[PDB]
């Protein structure tokens, strides 16, 4: 009878409601991120269920501020709720203090908001995890990852999704500390195409984004020429 | 704040809380009322008087206004609340419109309250049934009856409580424009209608009469005693 | 403005003028200062026209709802009480009113005077406006309870005509109503100019 | 801090058998200087209703926006467009809702009724309204009213049979009245708009006056 | 066990599904729309001969051109009736014209489903209503007759029957009705079906009948005219 | 605000074919003291919208903050729609009116310029909620000293070129310097065209001729 | 935002088992003892630390409330702290209104009213602690005791915590009504000594007294002399 | 949450209120209290429940609680709820005096308290007070009175009642020794002592297991006086003597 | 058997049975169909046969001059949502003196629909929608779900037995762009004819048709105004 509320410790000190909101993510399609000297690069395998939808529906990359990106995994409605909260946090910060909010501060604020939903019986924990990423001449590139429980750590490359195991294993053989975004983008395309399953899921869409010095610190979406070339390179590499 | 649905529907569309409130009101002491030509009368049964009480404090027949009176069955503690709210309403109506209420106006007010306590959050229903009598400015006597659900009708004569199942059959057969001609005729009618349910014998009854004059007069024990002898 | 009303043997009589002014400039010359509230009631307009119209429309709505709920019409005393109660909630905020309610109930002819201050009084002859003192001098000297309908008509017309002859904020036409047992009727809408030649040479 | 300003402007409506006419001048003012020389005061409400406003320009703008929103709410809730009388009644209630800090506007609704004829309704800042046959509000209303009394009301003149107002004569009267008003009031006189509400639909015209 | 708001494996809202079953235990009513007006008729279902029959009012008047006939929980129906009256009077006050049967049915249907037990209102409902309604009236398009459910779905009909014998009453109404009736044949057939389905004997004090037509107001039948009609039949 | 403290003076505005040019001086007066002498009273809202304000300077800075956050937030999700000169003009009118209605107004006399869709925009928004459009504008004492010259020119030719509009603007700024006692001899000049907004640094009217 | 229903209810026999269970919790604390003498009262507790690592000086079990009142406890310390804080606030409010020091009986009544409020509100449990109050006012020493339900008494010598039955069984014998405060301390210490399972020390116990001059807890240097006999 | 709710304010399948039925059984096991009305005043006589030697009798009483200059009460059940009720009664009496500048009547006091007791059984989700009361008093209109309330919230005037433990047999023997109209205060005291002597399981009374208060009018003033141990002892001696003499 | 009652309880598989059931509610309704071309968008619905005597229903409602919807599910919830959308468009036109983009409208709708799905003692809106509008960027055929996520599509059908209409749609989507309005509408009526059983063909009073486009406001077509569209379906 301990599985029904976020106010009940198990006899062994666990919270099964958060443990279940984590399964909710542990069976969703994969998204990765890679930190570089110059900047960050996001990549997500977007699933196309039927032909009927227009390509561009169910985007998983948002713009929380003019220098912060965001990639999501899990329940997209909860994800959009969190994106509005983050937009709210950044705008208030700028109106109070007169300059842009640090990624370290934003992640801390959003993780506290997420954790507040893990204590009470009147609510339920969110069912989505997400990654952030910025670039500032002060602190350079950055990358974080928040869980449904509210824990946030810094990373060099993260692999939230269902193929996290195979994704992380292949991303560790990369030497990202010396590469650059133009040289990373290709790698993100290749690793996502490798980790992608082509049996259960037949067709998938690929979208990329980056924030670095080449975009002058503004989060963007990768232009179409770079993307086509990246896809071709990935296909050639795969055999 | 307490906000829970206490009374809710059930399979086959029943309201179990209201049905239980009625099962409770089916256990009080019997009350009987009839509508005369120029008089109205009520009558309540006393289960036991206990030889040690003060009857002035356990009366089940109140007076809401100069021309309206009532008598209940069920739970005294709930009846008291309903009665005082009805009194405040009578005073408000007099103040605002400069005229004493009608019997149907106060019956509607009471029934509206009783119904409101069946659809609100965090409340149980009232457990009483009332019989309201009185006269109006026209000079027409009235007699109504409410339910724990909020429904009310108008009747020639009625009986609530336990034993009403037989009091009604008796009164149905015996009610006629002949036993109505005079007050000392209708009062004996009410008395013999109450007596076959009082299995104690004698007078364990309270009886109040209300005429167009000398309102809410209450018959003394000796006076009520005289009528019993006459019947036999 | 000049309005009058007096109860007599055959019910109630009501009269008014029709000019409205903003300062020394005559904006309008035929207003309707009698407010038909329902087929069986009527009020009158003096003071702020917007206040008069708004609150008597509110009163009409409440009388209709009372009838629908209780299956019987409201009475003159109760309607006057409702109006006075409604305007007492805004004492000291600048409302300007002063009206007359007339009708018939189970008690006969009714004639009440409600103000913005909060008073209400029953009477047999009232008069409101800035020509009230001129209309009083003719109503007091001509009035008699043992009078019939056309004598009442003539007395009312004469009072209003002399009032608008001596007062600067009164003129135009005079509208005459008449409350009987079976609802009210409209009697005449003669104009003071066509009355003056009649009332002299 | 005074929350009001006086901006000038004159409006004039005239009802006929088959038609209805609202007219206005196009100058905006404040104090002794001129803001613009092309600013209308007549707003089409529906296919058979025009409204003219005067007084304070901020309140005029707010009021027209509120009325346009409420027409749409009514239509979405009742599956049909409003009528001139319903519009006049609703405007009465809207004007009374702000009665202790009121709109400083003088409204003049015009349109056709269900029986196909003109319906001029005059308003005062706090709500009082009455159905007229003609009306004039603004800065030269005391100058315009006696002329319309003499011409459309046919007052003070005998030895005349008073036949109805054709559209031609009505428009000529409106033009001449406004020319003479421009020659003596300092707040009118840039240009003249003329809206014509008829069975077919609303039409508009323009005539120039003399500049400052 | 459950809350009041709780879908089922078929997405059905248990409490509404029960409030709907609360109607197959009421007394039958019948409405019929003609080209000359509408007519409503309801069984009174007297219990014992000591109850006054002039005290059972199941056909009320909403306004001078709209009437209503109910079935179910007569205690519950009264708040709906009051709110419909108030809305019609507000519409008159604001727009100086009479409301429409469509607008009244639509505004009344918006109170249904407005229940709950947390963050609802200061004083809010705790369960759905248990009354079905039948509106009739005339407006700028002619006679109309609508129907309302506890779920909040309102339709427009020309001959509807609600109550505990409706599955048998409609089986005759569909054969009797045609687009060429007159209100008189309508009244006759509406009485014949009542007599067909009731348990007692259709006499002149255990039924009710009212009519609205383009000329007159809402008018109730008298124990004089009603008796004559019954005898005539 | 109840009482303004540090105030600016006149802002000018002209629209030419394919653009809009506005101008203002750089001075903050503390009631007849030239306290601050290098402040910027001109803003750039987005790629097609400029703004210059008169009156209280703290109110101008607050509105700068608010409008900037709005443009940022709508540009965030980048869906292909952007605010326009007209949308910003309306938003500003509504906010000014909402402040005056609580008896707590913002004490500015803003001017909006823009160029979208192939034609220019030039609007005026007073603290009371008065708002209109014109081919020329001027606030403060400019409404008396510079509007006559602009109108004298635009009467003859209804359309100017970029060079002629700029010449006219500086020719008027000179006279403002001659005759206004709260004016200064250093001003900025913004310009919006199909390529975007350009602001020019501290200019001078050194074309003075003091022959006493 | 919080529960609104009670957690303590009646049983088919009329008991309140939540209060009975809070009492069972109190029956498992550390022993406490109070003894009223002719010119003062004495509170004595068992302050036995788990291991030598714990710094003894930091936490106390015998606390003052005003310059003339002090109390001890048995049961749960985190609850005892809440009660101590609210008692201090209650005394300050009384002094603010009347410019007089509050009497012990009024103090006990207000504290027991709070403890009773926690038996009938929504979504809370009762306190798991009983109190022993001490005081001196108008030339007289007082000694009360408060229960988890909200019922207070008045004693001459009582005992709480573990082994309270034998504690009061032993306390009844020796108690004299003429007893001086200094000779009452010996009996209080001796009563504690009956059930200690160890060796007495100046840091195993706490002791407070109250006489004409106010409340104060004895220092270990004085507890040493008193333990020497 | 709904899982943990206990639903204290609902009906039973037979129309009962279980929480009130259980509070009445709680009140069933308390200490015996009894009242008796007479020609010249009323009297209460309770039973001391806490008899431990180490206690202190600082208070002038244990279960009396003078509520006003003219009234007084006594409780059975839960002391913690009794304290709340007594504070409320005092506040009600003072509010009445402030509004009318006259003392309150006893029936109005009892009514205003029973309203509060009733509002705890209809809404709120709380539990009800487990307390029964007896009252005594004197007013302008009816003189010496004696009432009684119960957890549900209904009262009633009496002439000789009893609550607590063995109250059934107490009332049974009260019915056979009370004669209306002829009883004086002394015969009242005698009957009270002789009823308390039996309805208590102990061998015989002790003059410290009891607690006795009276109420009289003297010189236009009400006097509420708790009897003393010596007086009680004398009464017990008198009871011992006459009873012994008969047999 | 204890996770299927509240909307704030996860199952051991990370699912919300309440939200599921609220979706199975939406499948009960009668099918709808929408699609868009280069310049026009179109909604077509099938008004269900309620009884032998009642006027069928209202399944297409105006939201604004450029936006219209078509519902399937709880009608009370549907009109509760429609009132919110109408107020949104009215508020927009009041503040900025311009229309609302359909995308921002659907954003507001989703953000409002999501909140109930998380708190205690509340339930999801049991209604699916289909929006059609025109803007600067052309037509739009958004679709929403009881679980607050929404989609964007060229052509989508919701309701009972709409699997066949969806198959027809994708199979013929290759030409919707170029096609004219008349051609576009017929493609819709054929697809809607697919879901009906064998014993019934489209008549003239159990179909509705909405249309919005470049130079044309949102219009609904009445019982016999749909006659010029059903003349050729042989």
């Amino acid at each position: 009878g301990y599985d029904l509320s976020a106010s009940t410790f198990s006899p062994d000190g666990r919270v099964f409601q958060v443990e279940y909101a984590m399964k909710a993510v542990e069976n969703s399609s994969t998204a990765i991120g890679i930190r570089c000297k110059d900047g960050v690069v996001f990549g997500v395998e977007k699933l196309v269920l039927s032909k009927l939808y227009e390509e561009g529906s169910n985007k998983r990359l948002f713009n929380v501020d003019r220098h912060v990106g965001m990639a999501v995994a899990g329940l997209l409605a909860d994800a959009r709720s969190l994106a509005d909260i983050a937009r709210e946090e950044a705008s208030n910060f700028r109106s109070n203090f007169g300059y842009n909010i640090p990624l370290k501060h934003l992640a801390d604020r959003v993780a506290m908001y997420v954790h507040a939903y893990t204590l009470y019986s009147a609510v339920r924990p969110f069912g989505c995890s997400f990654m952030l990423g910025s670039y500032s001449v002060n602190d350079g590139a950055q990358l974080y990852m928040i869980d449904p429980s509210g824990v946030s750590y810094g990373y060099w490359g993260c692999a939230i999704g269902k193929a996290r195991q195979a994704a992380k294993t292949e991303i560790e053989k990369l030497q990202m500390k010396e590469m650059t975004c133009r040289d990373v983008v290709k790698e993100v395309a290749k690793i996502i195409y490798i980790v992608h399953d082509e049996v259960k899921d037949k067709a998938f869409e690929l979208e990329l984004s980056w924030v670095g010095e080449l975009t002058k610190g503004r989060h963007e979406i990768v232009p179409k020429d770079v993307r086509e070339e990246a896809e071709k390179y990935a296909k050639e590499s795969l055999k | 704040s307490y906000d829970r649905a206490i009374t809710v529907f059930s399979p086959d569309g029943h309201l179990f809380q209201v049905e239980y409130a009625q099962e409770a009101v089916k256990k009080g002491s019997t009350a009987v009322g009839v509508r005369g030509r120029d008089i109205v009368v009520l009558g309540v049964e006393k289960k036991s008087v206990a030889k040690l009480q003060d009857e002035r404090t356990v009366r089940k027949i109140c007076a809401l206004d100069d021309n309206v009176c009532m008598a209940f069955a069920g739970l005294t503690a709930d009846a008291r609340i309903v009665i005082n709210r009805a009194r405040v309403e009578c005073q408000s109506h007099r103040l605002t419109v400069g005229d004493p209420v009608t019997v149907e106006y106060i019956t509607r007010y009471i029934a509206s309250l009783k119904q409101r306590y069946t659809q609100s959050n965090g409340r149980r229903p009232f457990g009483i049934s009332a019989l309201i009598v009185g006269f109006d400015f026209d000079g027409t006597p009235r007699l109504y009856q409410t339910d724990p659900s909020g429904t009310y009708h108008a009747w020639k004569a009625n009986a609530i409580g336990r034993g009403a199942k037989s009091v009604r059959e008796f009164l149905e057969k015996n009610y006629t424009d002949d036993a109505i001609e005079t007050d000392d005729l209708t009062i004996k009618l009410v008395i013999k209608a109450l007596l076959e349910v009082v299995q104690s014998g004698g007078k364990n009854i309270e009886l109040a009469v209300m005429r167009r004059d000398q309102p809410l007069k209450i018959l003394s024990p000796e006076e009520i005693e005289k009528y019993v002898a006459e019947i036999e | 403005t000049t309005t009058l009303a007096f109860k007599f043997q055959h019910g109630v009589i009501v009269a008014a003028d029709s000019r409205a002014t903003a300062g020394p400039y005559i904006a309008s010359q035929t207003v309707k200062k009698v407010i038909e509230i329902n087929p069986y009631l009527l009020g009158t307009m003096a003071g702020g026209a917007a206040d008069c119209s708004f609150w008597e429309r509110l009163l009409a709505r409440q009388c209709r709802i009372y009838e629908l709920r209780n299956k019987e019409r409201i009475s003159v005393a109760a309607a006057s009480k409702l109006l006075a109660n409604m305007v007492y909630q805004y004492k000291g905020m600048g409302l300007s009113m002063g009206t007359m309610i007339c009708g018939w109930d189970k008690r006969g002819p009714g004639l009440y005077y409600v103000d913005s201050e909060g008073n209400r009084i029953s009477g047999t002859a009232f008069s409101v406006g800035s020509g009230s003192v001129y209309a009083f001098g003719v109503m007091d000297r001509g009035y008699s309870y043992d009078l019939q309908v056309e004598e009442a008509y003539d007395l009312a017309r004469r009072a209003i005509y002399q009032a608008t002859y001596r007062d600067a904020y009164s003129g135009g036409a005079v509208n005459l109503y008449h409350v009987r047992e079976d609802g009210w009727i409209r009697v005449s809408s003669d104009n003071v100019a066509d009355l003056h030649d009649k009332y002299t040479s | 801090f005074s929350p009001y300003a006086f901006n000038g402007g004159t409006v004039l409506a005239i009802a006929g058998e088959d038609f209805s006419i609202v007219a206005s001048d196009t100058r905006l003012s404040e104090g002794f200087s001129i803001h613009t020389r092309d600013s209308p005061k007549c707003y089409k409400l529906t296919d058979k209703t025009v409204i003219g406003c005067s007084g304070f320009h901020g309140d005029c703008l707010t009021l027209t926006k509120i009325i346009e929103a409420r027409l749409k709410m009514y239509k979405h809730s009742n599956n049909k467009a409003m009528t001139t009388g319903a519009i006049a009644a609703m405007l009465s209630t809207i004007l009374y809702s702000r009665r202790f800090f009121p709109y400083y506007v003088y409204n003049i609704i015009e349109g056709l009724d269900e029986e196909g004829k003109g319906a001029v309704y005059s308003f005062d800042p706090v709500g009082s309204y009455q159905r007229d046959s003609f009306k004039a509000g603004g800065s030269a209303s005391a100058m315009l009213q006696p002329l319309l009394d003499n011409q459309v009301g046919f007052k003070n003149m005998q030895n005349v049979e008073h036949v109805p107002l054709t559209l031609d004569r009505a428009m000529r009267l409106v033009k001449d009245v406004f020319i003479s008003a421009a020659e003596r009031d300092v707040y009118t006189g840039d240009a003249l708009r003329i809206c014509i509400v008829t069975k077919e639909g609303i039409r508009e015209e323009t005539v120039p006056l003399r500049k400052d | 066990d459950r809350g009041v708001n709780t879908f089922s494996p078929e997405g059905r809202l248990f409490q509404v599904e029960y409030a709907i079953e609360g109607h197959k235990l009421g007394s039958t009513a019948i409405g019929i729309q003609t080209s000359e007006g509408v007519c409503l008729a309801v069984e009174k279902r007297i219990t014992s001969p000591l109850m006054e029959p002039s005290s059972i009012e199941k056909i009320v008047e909403i306004d001078a051109h709209i009437g209503c006939a109910m079935s179910g929980l007569i205690a519950d129906a009264k708040t709906l009736i009051d709110k419909a009256r108030v809305e019609t009077q507000n519409h008159w006050f604001t727009y100086n014209e009479t409301m429409t049967v469509e607008s009244v049915t639509q505004a009344v249907s918006n109170l249904a489903l407005q229940f709950g037990e947390e963050d609802a209102d200061p004083g809010a409902m705790s369960r759905p209503f248990g009354v079905a309604l039948l509106f009739g009236g005339v407006d700028e398009k002619g006679p109309q007759l609508f129907h309302m459910d506890p779920s909040g779905t309102f339709v427009q009909c020309d001959a509807r029957a609600i109550g505990s014998a409706s599955e048998g009453a409609q089986s005759s109404l569909q054969e009797v009705y045609h687009k060429s009736t007159t209100l008189k044949e309508a009244i006759k057939s509406s009485l014949i079906i009542l007599k067909q389905v009731m348990e007692e004997k259709l006499n002149a004090t255990n039924i009710e009948l009212a009519t609205v037509q383009p000329g007159q107001n809402f008018h109730m039948f008298t124990k004089e005219e009603l008796e004559e009609v019954i005898k005539d039949i | 605000t109840q009482n303004p403290m540090v105030t600016g003076t006149s802002v000018l505005g002209v629209k030419f074919d394919c653009g809009v040019v506005i101008a203002a001086d750089m001075l903050g007066s503390y009631g007849s003291l030239a306290r601050f002498r290098n402040i910027s009273r001109i803003m750039r809202v987005n790629d097609s919208t400029m703004l210059g304000a008169s009156g209280d300077y703290a109110d101008f800075q607050y509105l700068k903050q608010v409008l900037g956050q709005m443009v940022i937030d709508e540009e965030l999700f980048g869906d292909g729609h952007s605010y326009s000169p007209r949308a910003i003009h309306s938003w500003l009118t509504r906010a000014m009116y909402s402040r005056r209605s609580k008896m707590n107004p913002l004490w500015n006399t803003k001017v909006i310029g823009g160029y979208a869709g192939g034609e220019s925009f030039l609007g005026y928004v007073d603290m009371l909620g008065v708002a209109y459009e014109a081919p020329s504008l001027a606030t403060g004492y400019g409404a008396y000293l510079a509007q006559p010259l602009l109108r004298e020119v635009l009467e003859k030719q209804p359309v100017l070129s970029q060079t002629e509009a700029r010449e006219l603007v500086e020719r008027c700024m000179r006279v403002l310097y001659y005759r206004d006692a709260r004016s200064y001899n250093r001003f900025q000049v913004a310009t919006v065209t199909e390529k975007g907004v350009e602001i020019e640094g501290p200019l001078s009217a050194q074309t003075n001729w003091d022959i006493a | 935002r919080g529960y609104s229903f009670s957690l303590t209810t009646f049983s088919p026999s009329g008991k309140l088992v939540q209060i009975e269970y809070a009492l069972a919790a109190v029956a498992g604390g550390a022993p406490s003892v109070g003894i009223k003498a002719a010119n003062g009262v004495v509170l004595a507790t068992e302050k036995k630390q788990k291991s030598i690592l714990y710094d003894e000086r930091s936490v106390h079990k015998v606390e003052p409330i005003t310059k003339h009142i002090g109390l001890v406890y048995s049961g749960m310390g985190p609850d005892y702290r809440v009660l101590v804080h609210r008692a201090r606030k209650l005394a300050q409010q009384y002094y603010l209104v009347y410019q007089e020091p509050i009497p012990t009986a009024q103090l006990v009544q207000r504290v027991a009213s709070v403890m009773q409020e926690y038996t009938q509100s929504g979504g809370v449990r009762p306190f798991g602690v009983s109190l022993l109050i001490c005081g001196w006012n108008e030339g007289r020493p007082y000694l009360f005791q408060s229960d988890p339900s909200g019922a207070y008494f008045a004693w001459k010598a009582t005992a709480m915590g573990k082994n309270y039955v034998n504690g009061k069984t032993f306390l009844e014998k020796r108690y004299n009504e003429d007893l001086e405060l200094e000779d009452a301390i010996h009996t209080a210490i001796l009563t504690l000594k009956e059930s200690f399972e160890g060796q007495m020390t100046e840091d195993n116990i706490e002791v407070g007294i109250c006489n004409e001059a106010g409340f104060r807890r004895l220092t270990p240097t004085e507890v040493r002399d008193y333990l020497a006999a | 949450s709904r899982r943990y709710d206990s639903r204290t304010t609902i009906f039973s399948p037979e129309g009962r209120l279980y929480q009130v039925e259980y509070a009445m059984e709680a009140i069933g096991h308390a200490g015996t209290c009894l009242g008796i009305l007479a020609n010249d005043g009323v009297l209460l006589a309770a039973e001391r429940r806490n008899i431990h030697k180490l206690l202190d009798e600082v208070f002038f009483s244990e279960k009396i609680y003078k509520l006003n200059e003219d009234m007084a009460c006594s409780v059975a059940g839960i002391t913690s709820d009794a304290n709340v009720l007594t504070n409320e009664l005092r506040l009600i009496a003072q509010r009445y005096l402030l509004q009318y500048q006259e003392p309150i009547p006893c029936e109005q006091l009892v009514t205003a308290l029973c309203d509060i007791k009733q509002a705890y059984t209809q809404f709120g989700g709380k539990r009800p007070f487990g307390v029964s009361l007896l009252y005594i008093g004197w007013d302008k209109h009816y003189g010496f009175q004696l009432y009684q309330s119960d957890p549900s919230g209904n009262y009633g005037g009496w002439k000789a009642t009893c609550i607590g433990n063995n109250s059934a047999a107490a009332v049974s023997m009260l019915k056979q020794d009370y004669k209306e109209g002829e009883m004086t205060l002394k015969s009242a005291l005698a009957l009270a002592v002789k009823v308390l002597n039996k309805t208590m399981d102990v061998s015989k009374l002790s003059a410290e297991k009891v607690e006795i208060a009276t109420l009289t009018r003297e010189n236009g003033k009400t006097v509420i006086r708790v009897l003393k141990q010596k007086e009680v002892e004398q009464l017990i001696k008198k009871h011992e003597e006459e009873e012994a003499k008969a047999e | 058997n204890q996770y299927d009652n509240d909307v704030t309880v996860w199952s051991p598989q990370g699912r919300i049975h309440q939200i599921e059931y609220a979706m199975e509610a939406v499948k009960q309704g009668s099918a709808t169909v929408g699609l868009k071309s280069k310049t026009h968008a179109v909604l077509v619905a099938l008004k269900r046969a309620q009884s032998e005597l009642a006027a069928h229903q209202k399944k297409i409602l105006h939201v604004d001059n450029h936006i219209g919807i078509s519902i399937a599910g709880l009608t009370a919830d549907a009109r509760l949502l429609c009132n919110f959308m109408r107020q949104e468009c009215l508020d927009s036109r009041f503040v900025f003196d311009r229309p609302l983009p359909v995308s921002r409208l659907v954003s507001l709708i989703g953000s409002k629909t999501q909140i109930p799905t998380q708190r205690y003692g509340r339930r999801p809106y049991g209604v699916g929608l289909l929006i059609a509008g025109y803007d600067d960027m052309g037509p739009h055929v958004f679709q929403t779900c009881p679980s607050a996520n929404y989609f964007d599509c060229r052509a989508m059908s919701i309701g009972a037995r709409s699997q066949s209409a969806r198959t027809y749609l994708e199979r013929h989507m290759s030409e919707f762009m170029q096609c004219n309005l008349d051609e576009l509408v017929k493609h819709g009526l054929r697809a809607l004819r697919e879901t009906l059983p064998a014993e019934q063909d489209l008549t003239t009073k159990n179909v509705s048709i909405g249309i919005v486009g470049k130079d044309l406001e949102f219009t609904i077509y009445d019982d016999d105004d749909v006659s010029p569209f059903l003349d050729g379906l042989e």
